[PDB]
């Protein structure tokens, strides 16, 4: 049971570590799509609505 | 005077025959009970630590 709970408990920890590492990556990136996104004009907005 | 000797015999031979057995398993009943216990008590313990852990 020890062994089980140290398995559970140290698993846990990385995958969290990794989430973590993801939303600060995420978090990072986005910063930088908001930055691109203001300076767009109205022929940026057209072509985004002609494409979708 | 055959029968009363017969009624000592006979009493001597239900002692030896159903009394003692008697006791004994008593003793072999209390016994078993005990060590069951004991691991159930240490099953329960170990489980319980378990569930804790």
């Amino acid at each position: 049971a020890e062994a089980e709970a140290a398995s559970v408990r140290m698993r846990g920890e990385a995958e969290a570590f990794a989430i973590g590492a993801r939303a600060r990556a995420e978090a990072e990136q986005m910063a930088k799509k908001a930055e691109a996104f203001q300076l767009y004009q109205e022929a940026a907005q057209l072509d985004m609505l002609l494409e979708k | 005077a055959v029968e009363a000797q017969e009624i000592l015999r006979t009493d001597k031979e239900l002692i030896a025959t159903v009394r003692r057995p008697a006791e004994a398993e008593a003793h072999r009943i209390q016994q078993i009970a005990e060590g069951e216990k004991v691991k159930q008590v240490l099953l329960a313990q170990a489980e319980a630590e378990k569930i804790r852990k």
